[PDB]
C-alpha cells in the first residue's frame, strides 16, 4: 500500500464555508461534457436571498 | 367606481413578473419531511385579539 504514514488532526466544524482557490493540470476535456455534467450535478433552480446591491 | 357600497381606488396596479416554476425533486421532499426549524410545512395562524394559535 503505497500510502504515508500519519495521524489525523482533528478539526473543530466551522460554521459557515470556508473559501477555496483551484488549480488546473495539463489534462483537457470537451467544453460540451463539462456543461452537460455541471447541468447533471448542479442544484441551480432555487431562490436566492437578494443582498443590498447599494 | 362603486359596484355596490364597496368602493373602489382611482389608480390601477398589477403584477408584472411571474418566477419560473421550480419542479419538485427528491431532495426537497426529504427536506420537506425533516420539518426543519426555518422549513416546517405549517405556517401557524394567531388570533388577533389575543394572540394564541
Amino acid at each position: 500500500l503505497g500510502m504515508r504514514i500519519s495521524a489525523l488532526q482533528s478539526l473543530s466544524d466551522t460554521p459557515a464555508p470556508v473559501q477555496w482557490l483551484p488549480q488546473y493540470t495539463i489534462d483537457q476535456v470537451a467544453v460540451d461534457e463539462g456543461d452537460a455534467m455541471v447541468s447533471q450535478l448542479t442544484q441551480l433552480p432555487l431562490r436566492p436571498d437578494y443582498g443590498s446591491i447599494w | 367606481a362603486n359596484v355596490w357600497g364597496v368602493r373602489l381606488a382611482d389608480s390601477l396596479s398589477s403584477p408584472t413578473i411571474e418566477t419560473r416554476t421550480r419542479h419538485y425533486t427528491l431532495h426537497d421532499f426529504y427536506s420537506d419531511l425533516d420539518a426543519s426549524v426555518g422549513k416546517e410545512p405549517w405556517r401557524p395562524l394567531r388570533n388577533q385579539r389575543t394572540n394564541e394559535i
